[PDB]
DNA sequence: CCGGCACTGGAACAGGATGTATATATCTGACACGTGCCTGGAGACTAGGGAGTAATCCCCTTGGCGGTTAAAACGCGGGGGACAGCGCGTACGTGCGTTTAAGCGGTGCTAGAGCTGTCTACGACCAATTGAGCGGCCTCGGCACCGGGATTCTCCAGGGGATCGGGC
DNA sequence: GCCCGATCCCCTGGAGAATCCCGGTGCCGAGGCCGCTCAATTGGTCGTAGACAGCTCTAGCACCGCTTAAACGCACGTACGCGCTGTCCCCCGCGTTTTAACCGCCAAGGGGATTACTCCCTAGTCTCCAGGCACGTGTCAGATATATACATCCTGTTCCAGTGCCGG
C-alpha cells in the first residue's frame, strides 16, 4: 500500500536535456527564456496521450497500462509509430 | 593562455554531432517520475509496463525534435539566429494547436 | 484430394500469403461478401512495398560498411526517397535520429 | 500456453534474400517491418470497404482493391503497384 | 461702404434640385461600434472608436453606448461664431470669436445639389457676365454641393496656401457629407481658413492674395 | 477663371480598412462565376477527356478553394507581422505552407 | 474546343478581396503570380479524386458528392452539399 | 401484434428514431452482432449534441433583429464556443464567412 | 410519373429539438442540410470508434459500453461530461419499464 | 605646393593544441538453423441471390443570342513604409572546480495478467400486421412596397403700428 | 413752437412642407392536410458468446551498495539584439474608357436512374494433410578499448602601402 507522494518532477528536464534537443533539431543559439517555456509544452502533449492511454486501459478493466495503449493513443490523433508492436 | 575557442564553434561542431547518433537524450529515472505523476490525476494506484514508459519517451522526443525543426525557421525569417519564446508560438499557432 | 496440395501463393508467384491475406479480409468486418481475385491482388501489392523499402535500406546499410539492418537505415531510406516520404509522412520510427542538415545562414565566413 | 502470435516475419525475410542475398536484419528492424506490413494493410482495405459502401454494392472485388490503390499510394507507386497486381491477378486465372 | 453681402438664403440642411435623387437609408445598412457604457465620452474623440477611426457618423439606435456617444456630431451642430469681418479689398471674410481645440468638429459645409451638365449650364450662363462664380464644391460625380444662392456661414471660409482647418469627408448615415475640422488648436481670434484645388476650364487669371512666405503661386498651383 | 473646390483624398489606410470590415461581414462568393468554372473544366481536361460537370459540383469546388485561400491568408498574416511588417510578401505564404505542412 | 490561359480568370481585384476577408492592410505586387500557383495545386489534387471516384462507377458525369468525398479524403469536410 | 404498439423513442424519451440508429448500426459492418441498448443511448448523445448546437444558433439569431436561422448563425454559433470549435476544427460550414477580428497592430495609432 | 423514390434524413427531428428549446424561431431550407450532414457525420466517428474498441479486445458486440468510451474518446472535456450523463439516464429509463 | 628620414596603417601562414580517424585484440550475446508438433489452409460438392445485360423515360447538361451595366483595366500623383547603416550595452557561450543524483548488479515478493471449465441469459432469425413517415396539394399570412390624409413646422408673404425729415 | 406722407422693428394669411400614422396589395418561401406502402413492433424458438470461479507463474515494485558521468555554480568578454536616422520607391487612391459577366429566353439530345430476367460466383460443410510457430543451439558481426595520423581552428610575428606633417 505504499503510495509514496510524488510531487514537482517536472524539473527533472534540465537545462542540458534541452539544450541537447535544441541541438539534435538544428538551433545554434538559445536565449535564456525557452527552458521554461519547453516545460510547459512538454506537459501538455504528455496529458493528452496519457489521458487517452488510461481510458484505453480501464475499458479493458485492468490495472496495468499496457505498451499497446500507447501506441493506440497516439495513432488516435495522427502520429504513428512503428517499432513497438502494431 | 588555454586557446579559448572562439564562440559559435563548439554548438556549431555539437550540432553535426547529435545528428548522428539515435539515442534517447533524457534521462530514463527522471523522465519515469514524471509520467507517473501526470498520471496520478486520472486514477490511483496505476501500474506501467517496462515498454510502456519508453513508448512514451521515444513519441516526446520526437515531437520536440521537430518543434524546434520549425522554431529555427520564424527566427532566420525574423532576421535573427537566436530562438526566444514568441518563435515557438507561432509556430503552433501556424500548425493549429494553440 | 485425389490432386495434391497445390497453395493459393504459388499459383500466383508471390511470395506473401493469399491464403492468410483472404481470412484476415473475411473476419475482419469490412464487408459481407468477399471476392476471390482480391487477395491475390492485394498480397501482390503488398509484396512489391516491402520490396522497394528494402532495396533502398540494402544501399544505406552498404554505405556504412555493415552487413546487418538496424532501424536508422530504414529512416534513411525513407526520408531520402520522395515517394515513401510522402506515403510515410506522419510516422515516427522509433530509434530513427535525424537527416543530417544544417542551415545555410548559421555557417561561418 | 504461449499459444502463438503470427506476423510476416518469414515472408519479409524470404523477400529480402531476392534483393540482397547477403545481408541480415536486426530483430528491432524486423518489429518495424512488420507494424509497416499491418498498417497498410488496413489503409487500403479500409478504403475498398467505404467504396463498396459508397456505390451500394456488397463484394469487395479487384476492381474496388485497384481503384483504392490511386487513391492511397501517391505518384509513381500507383503506376508500378497496379501494374503488379494484374500480372498475379492475370497469372492465377491462367492456372 | 458700410453696404452688406447680397442675401442667400440661410439653410440648415441640404436641397434636392436637379435629376438626382436621395439615399436614405434603413436601419441596416449602419456599422457597429465596439464601444461600450464607459468613460464620459464614449466613441468620444481619444476614444479609440471603430467608427471615428473610420470617418463614419455613430448612430443612436444601433451603438451600445445609447445615445451619449460623442460621434453623433452631424445633429447637435455646435458651430463657430462671430461672422464677417473687414479685410483689405476681398469681399468679407470671417473670423472666429470663440477658441477652439486641435481637430474639433468645426462648421460644416451645405448648399444646394447640382449636377455636372446643370453645373456647366450655370457657370456657362453666369460667365458671360462676368459674375465672378465663386461658390462651387464637389464630392462625387454626378453630385456638386453648391453654395452660391443659399448656404451657410461656411460660404465666406477664406483661401490660403497656409492654411488653418482641412476639408474632409465623412459618411452620415447612409450619405456623404463634408465637415471642415482644425490642424492645430487656435485661440479666439484669427481668421479661419482652408485650401482647396481648382480645375481650370478657360485660363488662369487669378492670384492668391491670402499673404504667405510661398504664397504667390496660383489659384490650381500650391 | 472658372474652378472647383474638391476635398482632400482620404489618407492611405481608410479606403482599406473600410472593406477589411465590410467583406468580414458578408458571405457573398468573391470569384466569377463563368472565370472560375472554365478553369476547372481546363484541370480536369488532363484526366479523362470530353466528361460532364454537374450544376452543383462546380458549385461545390469554389466554396471550398474560397476557404482555402481566407484561411491561408490569415496565417500569412501573423508571419508579416511577426518579421516587423505590415505587408505581406512572397515569402510569407511559403514559410507558412512550409510550417503547415504542405511542403 | 481545347482551352487554355483560362487561369488569367482569377483577376487581381478577386485575389484582393480575398486578401480583406483574410485581413491584410497592405499588400506586395508579387503576390498576384504566387496565389495562382497555390491555387492550381488545390485543384488537382481534388479533381483528380474526383474523377477517379467518378470513373470507378462508370459514370461520365462529375457528380456533387464525388467532390465531397475527395474533399473528405485529406480532412477539409464540407458541410452542406451532401 | 395481439397488443398496443409503442415506438422505443417514447419508452426512452427521447425525440430521436432508436429504431432507424439500429438498423443503421446492423447494416453498416460494424461488428457482427449488436446490442440491445446501443441505439438507445447513441440516439440520446444525438439529440443533446443537436440541442447544444441550435440553442446557441438561436441566440445568435436573435442578437440581429432576425426570427430565422441561417447558414451564418451556425458558423457564428461554432467558432465563438470553446468545445465546439474543437469538436468540428476542420471542417468548412457552406457560405459561413470568417470572424470579425482585426489585428491590434493595424488599426490607425492616434 | 414514376412516384419517385423515398430519401430519408433527420430534417423532421432536428425539426422537433428546436421546438423544445426556442419555440417560436424557424429554420431555413439551405441551413437544414447542415444540421442532417453534422448529424451524419458525428454518428459515423461514434460508430467507427466502437468498431475498432470491441475489436481491440477480441470481442465481437457493441454495447451500452463501447458508446460510453468512444464518446469519452471523441468528445472534448465538458461535452463529454453531460453527453454521458443523458446516454446513462435514458437507459436507465428503458430498462426499468 | 609638392616631398623626404622615419613614422603610420593594411595582409598573410606556420605552429601548436585540439579533435576526428586510421588499423587491431578480444569477446560476447543475438541471429540464423534444424526439430517436432498441431491447426488452419486446400480439395470437392451443393444451394440461393447479388450482380451483369438489354431496353425505356425523361431529367437536365450543354449551346446559342441579345441586352443592360457593373466590374476590370490603365495611367498619374504623392507620401508612407521597407531597407541599409551605426552605435550602444545586455545577455549568452565557453571553460573549470565541485556536488548530486543516474546507472548497474543482485535479491525478494507478491499482485495481477493469462488460461481453462461450465452454463446461462441474450441476440439473431421468421411470420404478420398496422401505424409512422414521405411526396404532393393548398393555403394563410407576415411582411416588402406604395399611397392618403395631415399634423407640426416653417416660410414667403405683403402688411398693422412706430419713425422721421422736414412741414406748417 | 405742433403735425404729416412716406418709411422700417415687428406680425401673420395663406401656402407650403414634409413627414408620422395608418392601410391596403403582392408575394418566394415556409406551415399544414391527406393517400400510400413498407419498415418497425410483437411474439416465440434456438444456439452461442460472454460472465464467473478457480489456478499457475512472471514480472513490476522496492531495497541496497558502489562507481563516475552528468548537473551545477561562477566568472569573463564578446558577438549580436534593438533602437535610431536617412532615403527612395513602390503600392494606394482617383479618375476614364473598355469588355465580358449576368440574366432571360428557346432548343435538341446524352445519359442517369429504373426494371425485368437469367446465369454463375461466393458462403458453407466435410475431409485431410503440410506449412508455420515455439524450443533449444552454435558461432560470428559488431561493440569495446589502445595507439597513432592527419584535418581543422585560432593566432601572432613578419610583411607591403602610404604618409606623419613639416617646409623651403
Ligand atoms: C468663397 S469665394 C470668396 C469671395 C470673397 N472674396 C470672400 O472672401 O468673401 C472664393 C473665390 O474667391 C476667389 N479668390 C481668389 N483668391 C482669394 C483670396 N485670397 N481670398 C478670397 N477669395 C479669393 C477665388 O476665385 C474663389 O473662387
Ligand atoms: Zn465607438
Ligand atoms: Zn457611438
Ligand atoms: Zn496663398
Amino acid at each position: 500500500r505504499h503510495r509514496k507522494v510524488l510531487r514537482d518532477n517536472i524539473q527533472g528536464i534540465t537545462k542540458p536535456a534541452i539544450r541537447r534537443l535544441a541541438r539534435r533539431g538544428g538551433v545554434k543559439r538559445i536565449s535564456g527564456l525557452i527552458y521554461e517555456e519547453t516545460r510547459g509544452v512538454l506537459k501538455v502533449f504528455l496529458e493528452n496521450v496519457i489521458r487517452d492511454a488510461v481510458t484505453y486501459t480501464e475499458h479493458a478493466k485492468r490495472k496495468t497500462v499496457t505498451a499497446m495503449d500507447v501506441v493506440y493513443a497516439l495513432k488516435r490523433q495522427g502520429r504513428t509509430l512503428y517499432g513497438f508492436g502494431g | 593562455k588555454p586557446h579559448r575557442y572562439r564562440p559559435g564553434t563548439v554548438a556549431l561542431r555539437e550540432i553535426r554531432r547529435y545528428q548522428k547518433s539515435t539515442e534517447l537524450l533524457i534521462r530514463k529515472l527522471p523522465f519515469q517520475r514524471l509520467v507517473r505523476e501526470i498520471a496520478q490525476d486520472f486514477k490511483t494506484d496505476l501500474r506501467f509496463q517496462s515498454s510502456a514508459v519508453l513508448a512514451l519517451q521515444e513519441a516526446s522526443e520526437a515531437y520536440l525534435v521537430g518543434l524546434f525543426e520549425d522554431t529555427n525557421l520564424c527566427g532566420i525569417h525574423a532576421k535573427r539566429v537566436t530562438i526566444l519564446p514568441k518563435d515557438i508560438q507561432l509556430a503552433r499557432r501556424i500548425r493549429g494547436e494553440r | 484430394t485425389r490432386a495434391k496440395a497445390k497453395t493459393r501463393s504459388s499459383r500466383a508467384g508471390l511470395q506473401f500469403p493469399v491464403g492468410r491475406v483472404h481470412r484476415l479480409l473475411r473476419k475482419g468486418n469490412y464487408a459481407e461478401r468477399v471476392g476471390a481475385g482480391a487477395p491475390v491482388y492485394l498480397a501482390a501489392v503488398l509484396e512489391y512495398l516491402t520490396a522497394e523499402i528494402l532495396e533502398l535500406a540494402g544501399n544505406a546499410a552498404r554505405d556504412n560498411k555493415k552487413t546487418r539492418i538496424i532501424p536508422r537505415h530504414l529512416q534513411l531510406a525513407v526520408r531520402n526517397d520522395e515517394e515513401l516520404n510522402k506515403l510515410l509522412g506522419r510516422v515516427t520510427i522509433a530509434q530513427g535520429g535525424v537527416l543530417p542538415n544544417i542551415q545555410s545562414v548559421l555557417l561561418p565566413k | 500456453r504461449k499459444t502463438r502470435k503470427e506476423s510476416y516475419a518469414i515472408y519479409v525475410y524470404k523477400v529480402l534474400k531476392q534483393v540482397h542475398p547477403d545481408t541480415g536484419i536486426s530483430s528491432k528492424a524486423m518489429s518495424i517491418m512488420n507494424s509497416f506490413v499491418n498498417d497498410v494493410f488496413e489503409r487500403i482495405a479500409g478504403e475498398a470497404s467505404r467504396l463498396a459502401h459508397y456505390n451500394k454494392r456488397s463484394t469487395i472485388t479487384s476492381r474496388e482493391i485497384q481503384t483504392a490503390v490511386r487513391l492511397l499510394l501517391p505518384g509513381e507507386l500507383a503506376k508500378h503497384a497496379v501494374s503488379e497486381g494484374t500480372k498475379a491477378v492475370t497469372k492465377y486465372t491462367s492456372a | 461702404n458700410s453696404r452688406k453681402p447680397p442675401p442667400y438664403k440661410h439653410i440648415k440642411a441640404n436641397k434636392v434640385i436637379g435629376k438626382v435623387q436621395i439615399q436614405v437609408a434603413d436601419l441596416s445598412e449602419i456599422p457597429r461600434c465596439n464601444c461600450k457604457p464607459a468613460d464620459e465620452n464614449p466613441c468620444g474623440l481619444e476614444s479609440e472608436c471603430l467608427n471615428r477611426m473610420l470617418q463614419y457618423e455613430c448612430h443612436p439606435q444601433v451603438c451600445p453606448a445609447g445615445d451619449r456617444c460623442q460621434n453623433q456630431c452631424f445633429t447637435k451642430r455646435l458651430y463657430p461664431d462671430a461672422e464677417i469681418i473687414k479685410t483689405e479689398r476681398r469681399g468679407w471674410g470671417l473670423r472666429t470669436k470663440r477658441s477652439i481645440k486641435k481637430g474639433e468638429f468645426v462648421n460644416e459645409y451645405v448648399g444646394e445639389l447640382i449636377d455636372e451638365e446643370e453645373c456647366r449650364l450655370r457657370i456657362k450662363r453666369a460667365h458671360e457676365n462676368s459674375v465672378t462664380n465663386f461658390y462651387m464644391l464637389t464630392v462625387t460625380k454626378d453630385r456638386i454641393i453648391d453654395a452660391g444662392p443659399k448656404g451657410n456661414y461656411s460660404r465666406f471660409m477664406n483661401h490660403s496656401c497656409n492654411p488653418n482647418c482641412e476639408t474632409q469627408k465623412w459618411t452620415v448615415n447612409g450619405d456623404v457629407r463634408v465637415g471642415l475640422f482644425a490642424l492645430c488648436d487656435i485661440p479666439a481670434g484669427m481668421e479661419l481658413t482652408f485650401n482647396y484645388n481648382l480645375d481650370c476650364l478657360g485660363n488662369g487669371r487669378t492670384e492668391c492674395h491670402c499673404g504667405a512666405d510661398n504664397c504667390s503661386g496660383f489659384l490650381g498651383v500650391r
